[PDB]
């Protein structure tokens, strides 16, 4: 609903500084960066440390992995992800949940950092990510995939030191998240590939988490132990993931119990904040931005409370379930990791003819259509357990 | 030295329990605002980074020593290392038990190990000739129909004091699920032993519940502490679903886990078998192409295709029954070995969070009391608000494939389909139940308290205390065609406040239509409830919620259904009450949201409830409404006078149905009905009966009742004790013709022989509860026919009888009863 623009590029279009950025990596390189939305920054350049080995055996958390040297290393290439990736973000705009997580996205603003003197700092990594003629405004970066073509996960630089609830990402300071997604490899979930609008707004949604400081901790998860042993993990119930996904699966914190801790984390950000006008402004910004159209007021116990309250209703609804709900069309997975089922990794051909800004997988997300490849050139089959003895 | 290779997924998982174990229940301090929050120990924020990825963990394949034969090796001897003729087929006789027959499967290419006895011998005994193609058919034809015999077999099992489960024979034999020597043995194994045999890990979990609740002492206000003790219901009653997510989600990780991987070698080892039958068909359809005499490869050659095709249709199916039987069972485990553990926990810990309210109560008696009656308002709220929460056992099946019978719930396929908007409860939050999209806006100060089977919205007279239903894509429809609106509504009987602050004002409860915009409104004038819509003309239908059309604060089925343009039909109950024609109005287009607001109500203490507020695409039928209504009371519940279903250790007084407005009393030595006491209800020449008269009473399951629920059934018999001490309503130990109530309140010296076991149902299914005491060896040698309780007057005073009545063909009229408990919405004063 909220009037917002995304601008498509082209990765023939020149750096002009504004717009077009060169990002600096962990390689020391530099990667054409674009601001498909406002502080929103999306490169068509893949994660750092790239494979140099394809095929052989997965890790023993995933199930499907896929790995692939040549994968977006040409201009063309790049192109295309930026153009397939243009498409995804306009396509999940169109929607009213979508809208609302983009709004979040673009007008969130982590709270400055305090140095060792006292006083708050505005350029800082939190907010910023170097380039070569300095440092940027950014909340979100997209990448392409890791060594994994098929992962699609969502990482940031604040987390819990202690294993604890108390990262970065979780006390109510904001952060900025880079998020490694691949319109072109798909998972396959029971004979149906996932479309790739609703896996976006997974870890958009993530990324908004984390950037309002509000997130589910990551350093939770429940490892799986086969045989019930350490040593033997055949896979990980992240309750951070799951949450965010609607479905069925069974956590205990769910996010409505999450946001209880609002109400405190509100209050320590503000005890923490009150030094600073400008610093104060931009937490209460923050709060307005987080619970719809307020106006919000933080003085005393009881309307920072009230306001906790808005926040939850209002970013409640925010969920991959929810997001097929509203679409109706796309069928979604039930679960979100069943342990025991099968999956095809499925990469898709034709990403700018089979997907539209509309609807896309014209014929369907049955993995018999689209021309998916069922599975894609390279594989790294699991971990074979043998039990011998007489 | 027999080998197994199987995937990294296939092994059977089980969640760590360190995260389980170290998530804890605190004890908490309810404030007037929600739980106590003080800065002064809370954490200073720290700003160090860390980066969120983690370098995968590199894996390769592992092998592993095991002193027994595991199930792994009875899927690995059932793959087909061999796709040729010589292939045999090996099962289990007495020869050599199965467990030897899987090593000479696993050790030779040229064998499969099989469960199945009879295939084997159609398959390995028993091998074709390639002379003629009359004999292979009937080769052919055999081998697919003992193989469907075999493998559709479905065998019931019983166990003593617990549901009756469906399992298969076979799969003992097929994945060494335990000492299998006879394919029998799996029954007996199953029995004597529980369900622990499908699981392969022993699970452990967790009890929760460490601490209790309590109301802060730095209340100031009549309302903070009204406001104050409010939260501490909605705080438990959060909790009392937190649990049982926490709860579900352990069974998840520690259970379910290995049902999975159970089910999942099911799916394996029958397409094994699949496999190879339909592979030994492929080949024997080609060891017959020599020697044609023509139309012998046209017919009977299908007969290959119908062998392939029954094959499979056997194996779809028995995947079918390994869904109904070990999913099926994995609740089963649930339901014994898992809920009664978290349920006793809850009770103990709901117990401890009565003591503390209490305790709250006398403390606010003594300082900042009103005196309204013996120094205690809030009581009303407190036995009513904490009721137990059943488990909403949707949470497990919602992940199980089978369509379950725990799902007992059947809804008409074009009533379900039609339905668009469903605003309920679910798991204390709320949420649109319905499987289309609608944007909802939970407001703020919107609370939930218990209903009718699950909790219900308050639309409280608070500006902030609004649901808002935006007009999508899909309720778009409201503006040209029919819709049908259905929602249980408690309106609170009309008081002499609600008349005095406001006497013609008609305020809004569901308002979609702005001044001079059309749209549909419900609102409530004068103390009655009426339909309104606004198009080429403003047409307002009246609805009766109780006889003279005015509110009784009893939970009602209103249903506004028909807009056919032909009609408007109003469903109070089952039955029509009030209709009108459309023909002048056309249309009901707006874009202004759904709103459930109280607007213009001068009276600032009114509470409005809803339950289950649906939209259809259609305009129901008389049929379906019927359907419609008749699909939420279950011929196995009880309710109260209210409509919400008993609970134990809720403080209820019965007043007799023919007899309004009498409570109990004690005579002389029996149980008689006071002097009926009216009261105006309005205060305008109009007298009415009241209702909160007599013995303040409640009912706690019986030693000698079983049946581990938290709520009372039709069944579950129930004694009934007095709040006020330890008094129980019984019948003397002798007792010959006058079967009067002792009401002894003696179960301690020589009066254990007391009968106060009762039966409390309700044939009809209309809030009247008829108390049902069956026939029992009345001490002295007499033997007492069973009957309900009745009415029997002596002199000027009546007394509580039990009158015979042995099934429904009787006069159970005019024995019911009515199970009334304070509320909040029925004032009983001047």
């Amino acid at each position: 609903m909220i009037p917002i623009n995304i601008k498509d590029f082209n990765y023939s279009d020149p750096v002009n500084n504004q717009d077009i950025i060169l990002v600096k990596n962990e390689k020391g390189s530099f990667d054409k960066g674009f601001f498909v939305a406002d502080k929103i920054l999306l490169v068509p350049a893949r994660y750092g440390n790239i494979s140099t080995d394809e095929g052989g055996i997965t890790s023993k958390k995933e199930k499907a992995h896929v790995d692939k040297k040549i994968y977006l290393e040409t201009d063309s290439e790049k192109n295309e992800y930026l153009k397939n990736m243009t498409t995804l973000l306009k396509r999940m705009n169109s929607y009213s949940t979508g809208n609302k997580l983009l709004n979040l996205i673009i007008k969130g603003e982590p709270i400055y950092s305090k140095d060792l003197q006292g006083k708050f700092i505005e350029q800082t990594p939190s907010r910023y990510l170097d380039t070569n003629t300095g440092k940027r405004r950014v909340n979100v970066m997209i990448t392409g995939p890791g060594s994994n073509v098929l992962t699609k996960k969502c990482t940031h630089n604040g987390m819990g030191l202690e294993n604890d609830p108390n990262g970065k990402h979780s006390n109510g300071t904001g952060i900025l998240s880079t998020i490694e997604f691949s319109p072109n490899y798909l998972i396959a979930y029971n004979k149906c590939v996932a479309d790739p609008v609703l896996t976006l707004f997974h870890e958009l949604v993530h990324s908004m988490h984390n950037l309002y400081g509000i997130a589910f901790p990551d350093n939770v998860k429940v490892p799986y132990n086969a045989l019930k042993d350490k040593n033997l993990v055949s896979g990980e119930e992240a309750l951070s993931e799951i949450l965010t996904f609607g479905g069925k699966d069974l956590t205990t914190e769910h996010l409505e119990t999450l946001w209880k801790k609002l109400a405190e984390t509100v209050i320590i950000v503000k005890d923490f904040v009150k030094t600073d006008t400008q610093a104060k402004d931009v937490f209460l910004n923050n709060l307005r931005f987080l619970s719809k159209n307020e106006n919000i007021k933080i003085d005393t116990i009881e309307d920072i409370v009230n306001g906790t309250l808005k926040i939850k209703n209002n970013i409640s609804n925010l969920t991959e379930c929810e997001f097929c709900k509203e679409i109706g069309d796309v069928r979604i997975r039930t679960r979100y990791a069943v342990h025991s089922e099968d999956v095809t990794p499925v990469e898709v051909v034709d990403f700018k003819n089979n997907y539209k800004l509309n609807s896309g997988f014209l014929e369907g997300q049955d993995i018999s259509k689209k021309y998916f490849i069922t599975n894609p050139p390279k594989m790294r089959r699991r971990a074979l357990r043998n039990f011998k003895c007489t | 030295d027999i080998i197994a290779s199987v995937d990294k997924k296939d092994v059977f998982a089980v969640s760590d329990t360190s995260y389980f174990k170290n998530f804890k229940f605190p004890s908490k301090k309810i404030s007037d605002t929600g739980e106590v929050i003080d800065s002064t120990k809370l954490p200073q924020i720290k700003d160090t980074y860390k980066s969120s990825r983690e370098e995968p963990i590199p894996d390769n394949d592992s092998t592993i020593n095991v002193k027994n034969i595991t199930t792994y090796h009875y899927l690995e001897a059932q793959k087909p290392k061999n796709s040729s003729i010589e292939l045999t087929m090996v099962a289990p006789s007495k020869s050599k038990k199965p467990n030897d027959c899987v090593v000479e499967a696993i050790n030779d290419n040229n064998k499969i190990y099989t469960p199945f006895s009879g295939t084997a011998k159609q398959f390995n005994t028993v091998v074709p000739i390639a002379n003629t193609a009359a004999n292979v058919i009937t080769w052919l034809e055999a081998i697919a129909d003992i193989f469907s015999s075999e493998t559709g077999t479905f065998d019931k099992l019983e166990r003593a004091g617990k549901e009756t489960l469906y399992y298969i024979p076979y799969v003992g034999q097929l994945l060494s699920i335990g000492e299998n020597v006879l394919i029998g043995d799996f029954k007996n194994a199953l029995l004597n032993t529980g369900l622990i045999i499908l699981l392969d890990i022993a699970p452990e979990l967790n009890i929760p519940l460490l601490g209790a609740f309590e109301a802060y002492k730095e209340y100031k206000s009549l309302e903070e502490f009204r406001k104050a003790i409010d939260n501490v219901i909605d705080e438990r009653n959060k909790r009392w679903h937190s649990v049982y997510s926490f709860v579900a989600h352990q069974w998840y990780g520690q259970v379910n886990i290995q049902i999975e991987q159970r089910l999942n070698h099911f799916y394996q080892a029958l397409s094994y078998q699949a496999g190879v039958i339909k592979n030994r068909v492929d080949i024997e359809y080609a060891r017959h192409k020599e020697g044609l005499e023509e139309k012998e490869e046209r017919k009977l050659m299908w007969a290959s295709v119908d062998c392939i095709g029954s094959i499979e249709a056997s194996v779809k199916e028995a995947t079918k029954n390994a869904e109904k039987f070990l999913e099926k069972s994995s609740i089963l485990y649930f339901k014994e070995e898992i809920l009664p553990k978290v349920h006793k926990n809850l009770e103990e810990f709901d117990k401890n969070t009565l003591f503390n309210i209490y305790t709250n109560i006398d403390e606010f008696s003594n300082r900042g009391i009103a005196e309204i009656s013996e120094c205690k308002k809030v009581e009303a709220d407190v036995n009513n608000g904490f009721r137990p929460i059943k488990f909403d056992f949707s949470l497990l099946t919602n992940l199980m494939k089978s369509d379950s019978l725990t799902d007992e719930v059947i809804l008409e396929k074009a009533l379900e389909d039609a339905l668009v908007f469903s605003l309920g409860v679910r798991n204390g939050k709320i949420q649109n139940l319905s499987k289309k999209w609608a944007n909802l806006t939970i407001g703020t100060d919107i609370r939930v308290v218990h209903g009718r089977d699950n909790e219900s919205i308050r639309l409280n007279s608070t500006q902030d205390s609004s649901i808002q239903i935006e007009k999508n894509t899909n309720l778009r429809f409201l503006d040209s065609e029919n819709f049908s609106l259905s929602f249980w509504i408690r309106v609170p009987r009309y008081n002499k406040f609600d008349k005095d602050k406001d006497l013609n004002n008609e305020y809004t409860i569901v308002n979609n239509m702005d001044t001079a915009t059309k749209g549909f409104k419900i609102s409530i004038k004068n103390g009655i409830l009426l339909w309104t819509l606004k198009g080429t003309q403003q047409k307002t239908i009246e609805i009766p919620l109780s006889n003279t059309k005015v509110s009784d604060n009893i939970w009602r089925h209103v249903a506004i259904i028909n807009n056919k343009d032909g009609n408007c039909t109003i469903y109070v109950d089952g039955a029509q009450k009030n209709a009108v024609s459309l023909s002048g109005l056309d249309e009901i287009t707006n874009t202004l949201p759904i709103t459930l607001q109280l607007v213009g109500n001068k009276n600032k203490k009114q509470f409005i409830r809803l339950d289950q507020f649906n939209i259809y695409e259609k305009a129901l039928s008389q049929t379906e409404v019927g359907k419609l209504f008749s699909s939420y009371f279950k011929d196995s519940d009880i309710r109260d006078y209210w409509g919400e279903p008993l609970a134990y250790n809720k403080t209820y007084n019965m007043i007799n149905i023919a007899y309004q407005g009498r409570g109990l009393q004690s005579t002389n030595n029996k149980i008689s009905l006071q002097p009926k006491a009216v009261f105006d209800p309005t205060g305008d020449g109009s007298y009415i009966p009241r209702l909160y008269r007599g013995y303040d009473v409640l009912l706690q399951k019986d030693s000698q009742s079983k049946t581990t629920d938290i709520m009372p059934k039709k069944d579950d018999l129930i004694n009934i004790k007095l709040k006020s001490g330890h008094n129980f309503v019984g019948f003397n130990s002798t007792i010959d013709t006058s079967q009067k109530y002792l009401k002894l309140t003696t179960a301690l010296l020589s009066e254990v022989d007391d009968p106060k076991g009762f039966k409390l149902m309700s044939l009809k299914k209309d809030n009247w509860i008829q108390i049902k005491k069956e026939t029992w060896m009345s001490k002295n040698g007499n033997v007492i026919p069973q009957g309900l309780v009745g009415k029997r007057s002596v002199d000027s005073d009546v007394y509580l009888y039990l009158w015979d009545w042995e099934t429904e063909k009787d006069d159970y009229s005019e024995k019911q009863w009515s199970f009334i408990c304070q509320d909040e919405g029925w004032i009983d004063s001047d």
